[PDB]
DNA sequence: GGGGGGGGGGGGGGGGGGGGGTTTTTGGGGGGGGGG
DNA sequence: CCCCCCCCCCACCCCCCCCCCCCCCCCCCCCCC
């Protein structure tokens, strides 16, 4: 009962004045017994919090602001006194209390994550609690510029001094907690509003989304704060120069961090592919485009003027519209009695990882200032020029044992960092030819190949869709990485004997599944057919054989359902798209799959003033595609007035005649 | 605005607001069951300085003496109070439309009873109007500081050294009282009462209270014929905070205050 | 280590603020319990230097008062645990609950069964030190304790509010529990916990206490708002103890909370989501009262053989000469005593005085002096007062729609002073309003259907300039002046104020102003105590009493010393106001008449309460014959002024 | 390997309950006009 | 020219709406042909 809440808020509210405070004499001092009292609240962290599933501590803890006010201080002061020691070198106890101060940052800043088997009070607190992390991570970002970084490489250092040879196992746990504040300062993000579902909806729905506490604006949270500070700490050096120290209890933490990092951001926008003005224009330019088809879609007169158009069918009947401009033009009056409808048919629905390029909107940019973007592309470019191959191969050593056990976020976090430095290097080599396709070259040793392989077909086989998801894209990167080292040219054949069969099979059947998921799932799947294809095509066991398993109408479903969306997609995935049909309609001549009247409807949408820029390579590859198309659905008609009907309809599974339907002799 | 549910104790925040008070429509906690009834959490929530002044078009801008048009202009934060009635503004901001709040539906009001427009989920049978309204986030005027610190550190250095090259001149007394009303001939006199007149006496308080004034009044006695109003015609133009009238047109009350 | 319901923490923690708000901190209740006993400590350890516990004074005199009202000296919390002090400004709502609950507790300490008397103590917080005018006050003031001035410009009537009330719910169980009643807001119950459901719901009937109300519009001082600009106000609440300290007109200054609500008329009237305010008052003031050493200096001053002469010259001390009208002033100003003859007969105590003479004698600036004196005050010029604005006035009253009274100057200074400078250029019209205020001490206003009689105990002080703008002493009085016998035998002292060219009296009285001028002059132990220290200085140059000390004497003399008429000299009275009657019958005279005779009677007495004796003596009812004489035969023509003054001789020159 | 049937979730419709919906007199001040 | 007068202006049923409950429809999964 709550009795017991007020009872423990008021034991952390003690606990936070016996830590410590300013002093007058401004300084922040230690209390008294201050190590005794930090091990007390260590202790409540694991006496009541984790030992009942309550994080009930987690809560008071931040009411009562004892890592703002008081930890934070002790480690930059700490930092001070060492840093300012370090040029003219009781020290021996403070040190102390500094690791002890970190480990309770590693607590309150450990990720929280949510489920089925999490407790009712964690499940009730869980939105709450993720503000004061928010909280923690502005502080911790901002305070002193961020000194108490500082703080946390000191405390590592003081273990990378004494040899490998050296480090007892609480020395390399300590370098191990360092990474995993490191990992968490970086993870902390934004809660999701999680709504009850009992009672329905009202006539106006959720308000805002926005769960960020009233001291916390979201570019505080951004990334720019992240790199600004951790530049501003040396905090890529020390990882840089950990990582060229890798000669393993430490990997995963490592790995984890470099994920955290990546799994956001997109790699294109690190280069540039007056100027931000000369752009703005450009940008009001094109939604001035927008303007002057909107105008046409207006009445030149006052929506009370109210002229009636009356539409005369084909037939002896009659139907009625308002519509001013319609008067003149049948195009809107007909477009406009369908809008008109108050009916829409039902719609249907559909955790322990973050969000990422896995599931984040398809447009979504970080908007990197210039010198943070400097930062982090040198950062990221001498990680890759040290410690890829490495990094990759010591946490691969590991996780071709122990997959059994391999936790899904581990697993999707693995892939994804595999894939993002893999499609990186290939982008900055593409960009300098001064950058080696080499320098990732541990991507390609075959027991990589494995074990992405048996991620994949596990994660299929055991339908977790958010694994396959994640070693489809990383298959993506592979593949891309493959036909760039074909051409750069053993190891190529090697994999283009390994994918045989039951990889086809499997490559094959993932974008059948992919229409029921997300727009990014369905994304991720057509650019790894696409990247399939190309492979397969740059080696052409049968060519045939394979692409026949692809052109089939589910995967045309996929297909359809990702260019739905085609105001939102980018024109090179349209692009994308149109090259698709282009080998399916044109080269391989089934176009009688494609003659269905969602891809008419489609078409016409893009093509309507309404649609695509009207200087759109993609406009121009999807008229293209019309203009022959349009040629062929004609030729079929006259030869088949069947086909008017059939049209509408899945095209005839009964082969007799289907086959008839299909060719028409 | 931020907002505790009444069922459980979890707060709203950063709820943004438009013209209506706007409450949440949803309880954060998965748990709750909450729509619609609330607590605001006055000492969370921001407010800001807001204030409505009322402006009418210009008179010597009015075209041939017809009425003249008004607009409600909104100031807020620093900018309020910066009017003045019956100063004349310069301001620059929005140009809004302000609905009828009580229209769209608002906690504890019956709504209001041109056509307006419906359809709108919100307003179910009724339709909404609007006003225009200027959200002015800028304003100047375009139509006492006695200590010698307060106004000097105002100055520019260059009207420092002006100040300085004036009272170094012994004879500036002469000066000061030929640029009195210079488009009027002559007058020594009046002209000297008028500069000391502009410097007033020292306004003293005694110990028991009792004032002592330091304004000067002046009398310019001169025939309808003599240059005479012309002094008023200057001093009103030149000195600040200081009115013309005439002696019959205005009544004892129209002088003093009524 | 500790029992959690008894944890409790140091000054230097609580200093030490660590929850996101201030009233998050002062709601933390380890920090709650800790203030509790500091604000307890400071109640019974704080001391003035004396050594004496100011709060064991003041709240032994609150239960002597039966007051539930302890005034709480807020400079004495920043002289000591000074974050009590911060948290009082930032969080008043707050701490004032607990300050409450502490005065409560310490004077039940030292007046056991005080929650007999009353159940609760209101700490008033007074000293508060940073002021704001209703045009300044701003967003960043919200919930804060403020200190404001302005005039109550409108005050509605007392009325019992809700304080704790329970609710019946008509489902389930009926009672709720008890809900505290806010200056803002009626009690919302969403839902019934008793059956977790909405409902109807009504106020209990077996429990509910009431707590007294008042609202008042507080508007800007009429002076202190810039010209041409507009008065701003707020709606100030008075709750409980406070209800009934101010009544119209009267400029206060307020110490409370400026808090805030939603207001859909508001919002609906302006379009935003912007929220009405007020200022729920904590302390109103309106400087007169005195302690019990001012008591004694009052006492110990009143002994001296020369203090009605010292009283006359610390009159309007910077103004020269004119020793009759600073008697005319004095004697009006502590006035006789009014009596009620077996309740038969009723008779003016007030003492009337007309100032006539030339232009540029100081007689404005004594009224001003009067104005700065008088206990209660209003001031009116010439054409500046209309009949009804000085006697009272009916209005329609705009949210009543009925007729309701409005009280003139004469109603606002009852037991007090009217001063009308520039008397000769009032309307007669408006001028004949005074007669009834000015003799039977009333006004009977019938009108509208309002019929009623008001208390206008006023002693009128009346400036006039004689006609044409300057005195003649070759006409006498009524030909000086167009004011007719009914008013001028009102003014029952009158004093001529002629300016004569003299050489020496010229010398005399030039030397005195510029003198004046540059003791007045603006530039002319810390620096506030070293400034008023000079201020004394220079003010014991002019007046022989302190002028603080001297309106709190006035303001003690008037309430409690009421002179009897004892051993009296009939004879000599008589024989005084017969001569004055048979010379008076010179037909321009000053018209001697019954109501002079009496005003030797109120003059006597005025002299017997300068000197806080409650016998008029001898030498009290002398000097009253003297002022009176001398004033009859100064207003004589030059033509038998001197053998007028040779004939009354033997009554007055024998003093 | 595809189609049917069964079972569960989600949405929509219908019903029921509830709350809201100007002249005439009197007094005062100020302005304007007329008579001595 | 001054004063007084007098004139003017002003203060219980029905509809909209919202909530709750029940049924039906649509999708997904599993079994049978
Ligand atoms: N005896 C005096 N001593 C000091 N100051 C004086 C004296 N007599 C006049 N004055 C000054 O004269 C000025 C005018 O005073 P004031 O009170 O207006 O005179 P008054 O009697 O009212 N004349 P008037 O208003 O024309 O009837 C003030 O500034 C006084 O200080
Ligand atoms: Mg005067
Ligand atoms: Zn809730
Ligand atoms: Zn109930």
């Amino acid at each position: 009962a709550d009795f017991s809440l007020t009872v423990l808020r008021a034991r952390i509210a003690l606990l936070a004045t016996a830590i410590g405070g300013p002093d007058y004499t401004p300084p922040y001092k230690l209390g008294d017994d201050c190590l005794a009292c930090l091990k007390d609240l260590k202790r409540w962290f694991k006496l009541v919090d984790d030992q009942q599933k309550r994080w009930d501590v987690a809560m008071a803890v931040a009411e009562y602001r004892i890592l703002t006010d008081d930890l934070l201080p002790i480690l930059i002061d700490w930092e001070n006194k060492c840093s300012l020691a370090a040029k003219l070198a009781n020290k021996a106890y403070y040190d102390k209390i500094a690791l002890n101060c970190l480990q309770l940052l590693v607590l309150m800043t450990w990720p929280l994550i949510v489920t089925e088997q999490s407790s009712s009070n964690q499940i009730t607190l869980y939105g709450e609690l993720k503000k004061h992390q928010l909280v923690y991570k502005k502080t911790i970002l901002s305070m002193e510029s961020g000194k108490v970084l500082r703080a946390a490489i000191r405390l590592a250092l003081d273990v990378i001094k004494i040899d490998r040879l050296s480090r007892t196992p609480r020395d390399n746990m300590v370098l191990k907690l360092v990474l995993n504040f490191f990992r968490n300062v970086i993870a902390i993000e934004p809660g999701e509003f999680t709504i009850n579902t009992k009672k329905s909806m009202p006539k106006k729905g959720i308000t805002s989304i926005d769960t960020l506490p009233p001291n916390v604006s979201m570019d505080d949270i951004s990334l720019n704060t992240v790199i600004s500070s951790f530049h501003k700490n040396k905090v890529f050096g020390f990882l840089l120069t950990l990582t060229s120290s890798l000669s393993d209890f430490i990997n995963i933490p490592l790995l984890e961090i470099m994920f955290y990092f990546t799994k956001d951001v997109n790699q294109e926008l690190l280069f540039p592919r007056t100027s931000a003005g000369f752009e703005l224009s450009k940008l009001l330019q094109k939604e001035h485009q927008m303007r002057k088809n909107v105008i046409k879609h207006t009445s030149a007169r006052h929506s009370r003027f109210g002229g009636l158009l009356s539409i005369q069918t084909p037939d002896k009947t009659r139907l009625t519209v308002s519509g001013s401009q319609a008067l003149v033009d049948e195009k809107i009056a007909l477009q406009k009695l369908d809008d008109s409808k108050k009916w829409n048919k039902r719609i249907i629905k559909k955790e322990g990882l973050p969000n990422s390029l896995l599931n984040s909107q398809t447009g979504k940019a970080i908007f990197f200032t210039e010198s943070n973007g400097k930062h982090f592309k040198e950062f990221i470019n001498n990680f890759i020029d040290s410690g890829f191959n490495i990094l990759l191969h010591s946490v691969t050593n590991y996780f071709t044992t122990e997959q059994d056990r391999m936790v899904t976020l581990e697993q999707v976090e693995y892939l994804l960092f595999f894939a993002w430095f893999v499609k990186y290097q290939l982008l900055r080599s593409k960009i300098d030819n001064s950058a080696d396709i080499k320098q990732v070259s541990e991507a390609l040793k075959e027991v990589t190949f494995i074990l992405v392989s048996s991620l994949l077909r596990s994660a299929y086989d055991l339908k977790n869709w958010t694994v396959t998801h994640a070693g489809m894209i990383a298959f993506n990167e592979l593949l891309n990485l493959v036909s760039r080292t074909k051409a750069a040219q053993d190891i190529e054949f090697i994999v283009s004997r390994l994918f045989s069969d039951e990889r086809i099979q499997l490559l094959s059947n993932l974008p059948k599944i992919g229409s029921k998921y997300s727009l990014q799932f369905m994304k991720s799947c057509i650019e790894l057919t696409h990247s399939v294809l190309k492979v397969l095509e740059q080696y052409s066991v049968n060519f045939q054989k394979v692409q026949a398993n692809y052109m089939t109408e589910p995967v045309i479903e996929t297909y359809i359902n990702f260019l739905e969306r085609f105001r939102e997609l980018e024109d090179d995935s349209i692009k994308k798209v149109f090259s698709f049909f282009h080998r399916v309609f044109v080269q391989a001549k089934e176009q009688a799959l494609l003659f269905r009247f969602d891809l008419i409807i489609l078409l016409r949408e893009m093509l309507s003033p309404d649609g695509l820029d009207r200087m759109s390579r993609s406009r121009k590859y999807v008229s293209q595609f019309s203009d022959y198309f349009l040629a062929r659905l004609k030729k079929r008609l006259k030869k088949s007035p069947a086909w008017f009907v059939g049209l509408l309809f899945p095209p005839l599974h009964n082969s007799e005649v289907g086959f008839y339907q299909r060719y028409g002799e | 605005a931020s907002f505790t549910c009444d069922m459980c104790r979890a707060i709203v925040d950063n709820v943004e607001q438009s013209f209506k008070y706007t409450e949440p429509t949803f309880c954060p906690n998965p748990s709750c069951e909450n729509r619609a009834f609330w607590t605001l959490n006055v000492t969370r929530s921001r407010f800001l300085d807001w204030q409505k002044v009322r402006i009418q078009e210009n008179a010597n801008e009015i075209p041939t003496g017809s009425m003249p048009r008004t607009l409600d202009v909104i100031l807020r934060g620093d900018s309020v109070e910066r009017a003045k009635p019956g100063d004349r503004c310069k301001f620059t901001g929005v140009e809004i439309v302000v609905p009828d709040v009580t229209q769209l539906g608002l906690p504890g009001v019956k709504p209001s009873s041109n056509s307006g427009v419906t359809g709108l989920r919100s307003l179910g049978v009724r339709d909404l109007t609007y006003k225009i309204s200027f959200l002015a986030c800028h304003v100047i005027s375009i139509g006492n500081e006695r200590d010698q610190e307060v106004f000097l550190n105002s100055l520019s250095s260059d009207e420092i050294n002006e100040l300085k090259e004036m009272v170094k001149d012994e004879h500036i007394y002469d000066k000061l009282v030929r640029s009195i009303a210079p488009a009027v001939f002559g007058h020594e006199a009046v002209k000297k009462g008028i500069l000391l007149q502009m410097l007033g006496g020292v306004h003293k308080s005694t110990v028991e209270g009792i004032k002592l004034r330091g304004d000067i009044n002046i009398c310019v006695v001169g025939d309808p014929s003599t240059s005479k109003s012309q002094f008023l015609k200057y001093v009103v133009g030149f000195a600040p905070r200081s009115v013309y009238t005439s002696g019959k047109a205005s009544s004892a009350a129209g002088l003093t205050a009524a | 280590d500790i029992d959690p319901l008894r944890e409790e923490l140091t000054l230097e923690s609580l200093s030490n603020v660590k929850a996101n708000s201030y009233s998050e901190w002062i709601t933390q209740p380890n920090v709650s319990r800790t203030i509790a006993r500091e604000l307890k400590s400071f109640l019974l350890e704080y001391t003035d230097e004396t050594g004496r516990s100011v709060y064991g004074a003041r709240i032994r005199t609150l239960g002597e008062m039966n007051s539930e009202s302890l005034e709480v000296n807020y400079r004495h919390l920043a002289e000591s645990k000074a974050i009590l002090a911060l948290f009082l400004a930032k969080c008043p709502e707050e701490m004032l609950k607990i300050f409450d609950l502490v005065a409560m507790e310490a004077t039940e300490l030292h007046y056991p069964d005080y929650a007999r008397i009353h159940s609760e103590i209101h700490v008033r917080i007074s000293d508060f030190p940073t002021i704001y005018s209703l045009r300044e006050l701003r967003e960043s003031n919200l919930s804060s304790l403020v200190r404001v001035t302005g005039v109550v410009t409108r005050r509605t009537g007392v009325f019992p509010q809700l304080k704790y009330v329970k609710f019946n719910c008509l489902k389930c169980g009926s009672i709720l529990g008890p809900f505290f009643q806010d200056s803002n807001e009626e009690i919302r119950i969403s839902f019934c916990t008793n059956c977790k459901s909405k409902g109807p719901f009504r106020v209990n009937g077996e429990k509910t206490v009431y707590r007294n109300y008042q609202r008042v519009t507080l508007q800007e001082a009429p002076g202190t708002v810039p010209p041409g600009r507009l008065p701003r106000h707020r709606e100030v609440i008075l709750l409980a103890d406070l209800v009934d300290v101010s009544k119209p007109g009267e400029e206060v200054e307020v110490t409370g909370i400026y808090k805030n609500n939603y207001d859909g008329n508001l919002n609906a009237k302006n379009g935003f989501p912007v929220f009405a305010t007020i200022i729920e008052a904590n302390s109103i003031k309106r400087v007169f009262s005195w302690t019990e050493e001012e008591e004694r200096e009052f006492r110990k001053i009143s002994r001296d053989r020369g203090i009605i002469d010292k009283i006359i010259s610390s009159m309007a001390p910077s103004i020269y000469g004119h020793r009759d009208i600073k008697t005319a002033v004095a004697c009006s100003l502590f006035g006789g005593v009014p009596k009620n003859v077996n309740g038969k007969h009723s008779i003016r105590g007030d003492i009337n005085v007309l100032l006539l003479g030339d232009p540029g004698t100081a007689k404005s600036q004594i009224l001003k002096y009067v104005e700065k004196t008088a206990h209660r005050a209003v001031f009116a010029t010439g054409q500046g007062a209309s009949a009804v604005g000085l006697t009272a006035s009916v209005r329609k009253d705009p949210i009543t729609k009925e007729w309701t009274l409005e009280g003139g100057a004469l109603v606002l200074a009852d037991k007090g002073v009217c001063l009308i400078d520039e008397f000769d250029k009032m309307n007669d019209q408006d001028r004949t309003s005074i007669h009834e205020a000015m003799e039977q001490q009333s006004i009977s206003i019938s009108k509208a259907g309002i019929v009623t009689t008001l208390q206008a105990r006023c002693s009128i002080i009346a400036a006039a300039n004689p006609n044409g703008g300057r005195y003649n002493s070759t006409l006498p009085l009524a030909q000086n002046v167009s004011l007719t016998e009914p008013i001028l035998s009102r003014f029952d002292i009158l004093c001529v104020v002629r300016d004569l060219v003299d050489e020496e009296a010229d010398e005399r009285l030039a030397t005195f102003v510029v003198d004046s001028h540059v003791r007045s002059h603006p530039e002319n132990l810390n620096a506030r105590q070293r400034r008023l220290q000079r201020q004394r200085k220079k003010e014991e140059e002019i007046s022989p009493i302190p002028q603080e000390l001297l309106m709190k004497y006035i303001h003690y003399a008037r309430t409690k010393i009421y002179p009897k008429l004892h051993q009296m000299d009939m004879d000599k009275v008589s024989r005084v106001y017969a001569d004055l009657r048979r010379e008076s019958i010179s037909t321009g005279s000053f018209p001697i008449t019954v109501r002079h005779l009496e005003s030797i009677l109120r003059i006597a007495e005025s002299f017997a309460k300068m000197r806080l004796s409650e016998f008029v003596s001898s030498y009290d009812l002398d000097r009253a014959i003297k002022v009176v004489v001398d004033s009859f035969v100064d207003a004589q023509k030059v033509s038998v002024r001197r053998q007028l003054r040779r004939s009354f001789a033997i009554y007055t020159l024998g003093h």
